[PDB]
């Protein structure tokens, strides 16, 4: 059995991509098995669909995300092996889960000034452009009414200077791609020292 | 964890949860360390992130993550090389290679029980190519004091045994 | 062409 050719992807969505082959060979009840994988998370297998038409639409699929594609042609006994394959990548998707592990540390011999640390964002969904920090003094204050600090998507670090002694404040970061802004971290509590 | 900087120094630092290990004008790897058990003060690292900035005419920004049990041979884009042969990733296996030709750079990952190792190697030029503001990595002047393990009398009665 | 001492760095569990 000769192995589908001329095998496509169309990029329609952060979750959608239609394959698309040719037939070379040919009504008969034949069916085509189209395969599919990443290699986000480590060690994963390939997820499989059967279509009857020279077309699949792949759904459910990851935003940001570089995809492997081939099809192959089974009828009854006589089954080909899989056609060489074609690659797709889903489009950017805003991001859906805010930056992690965010710690925030006293500088050395700077009491007055902190330093953050934190992750991406396990769902980037996208190449971050940058990621929003938000302090204050006050947990319940209005977010429009905390002290916004824009920085670079690249670092995953920032210094903040002139902070009060001996006061407690609350941090939380945002991450930003070509899509927009995704949700913020929960506050941190972080006590500058006192004297 | 232990920490083994770029100006040979050996230290045992707390630092717990998200720290720089570098911070340059080429590179972000970023780590995030847990206590080995909750009274202890004995962290390790069970996140690493590599930033391999964007650099012109060689490769597209490249993100690496790996996580206790989830060591990937591939970017967060499941993307293999740069936007050509410039940065490329290695599986050899729980064994991950980071080949950055463009940067001389090196990175290599292993996951060592429950737990994940890192080494670094990058040319002298580069590795201390970054501003005044960067001033916390690790790979280069180790951790803050504050975040040193200090035995001082035991370290010393097993010196001087 | 983009092909760039070295410095080594290593971070190991406690
Ligand atoms: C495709 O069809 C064959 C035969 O009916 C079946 O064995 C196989 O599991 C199907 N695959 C999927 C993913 O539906």
């Amino acid at each position: 059995m000769m192995p589908p050719v001329g095998v496509q992807a169309s990029i329609l969505s952060h979750d959608t991509i239609r394959i698309t082959w040719a037939d070379n060979s040919l009504t008969d009840s034949r069916y085509y098995t189209v395969r599919w994988k990443t290699n986000i998370p480590a060690n994963t297998k390939y997820k499989n669909a059967n279509a009857t038409t020279l077309s699949y639409l792949v759904t459910g699929l990851k935003p940001n995300t570089l995809y492997e594609f081939s099809v192959m042609v089974t009828k009854g006994r006589r089954s080909s092996t899989w056609s060489m394959t074609a690659h797709g990548a889903t489009f950017e998707l805003v991001p859906t889960s805010p930056p992690k592990d965010v710690t925030v540390v006293s500088k050395e011999g700077k009491p007055r000034t902190i330093i953050v640390n934190w992750q991406p964002p396990s769902e980037a969904n996208g190449k971050i452009t940058g990621y929003i920090i938000y302090y204050s003094t006050d947990v319940n204050a209005e977010i429009h009414d905390w002290v916004i600090e824009p920085v670079v998507g690249n670092r995953l670090t920032h210094q903040i200077q002139e902070l009060t002694l001996d006061t407690p404040y609350y941090f939380k970061i945002q991450a930003r791609n070509s899509k927009g802004m995704g949700p913020m971290s929960e506050a941190v509590q972080f006590r500058t020292p006192g004297t | 964890p232990h920490l083994r900087t770029f100006k040979d120094n050996f230290q045992t630092c707390k630092v717990e949860g998200a720290w720089p290990l570098i911070d340059n004008n080429y590179l972000s790897v970023q780590v995030t360390n847990v206590p080995v058990v909750p009274g202890s003060s004995a962290t390790a690292t069970n996140k690493i992130t590599i930033i391999f900035k964007a650099h012109h005419g060689c490769t597209d920004q490249k993100v690496y993550q790996a996580v206790t049990d989830d060591l990937p041979a591939a970017f967060v884009d499941g993307t293999t090389s740069g936007g050509a042969k410039s940065l490329r990733i290695v599986e050899r296996e729980h064994y991950v290679e980071m080949h950055a030709r463009y940067i001389g750079t090196t990175v290599f990952v292993r996951q060592v029980g429950r737990y994940l190792t890192l080494a670094i190697r990058m040319p002298e030029d580069l590795a201390m190519s970054y501003e005044e503001s960067q001033d916390l990595q690790l790979c280069v002047n180790g951790c803050p004091l504050s975040e040193r393990i200090d035995d001082g009398q035991g370290q010393v009665s097993a010196i001087l045994g | 062409p983009c092909n760039y001492s070295y410095l080594f760095c290593g971070l190991f569990g406690d």
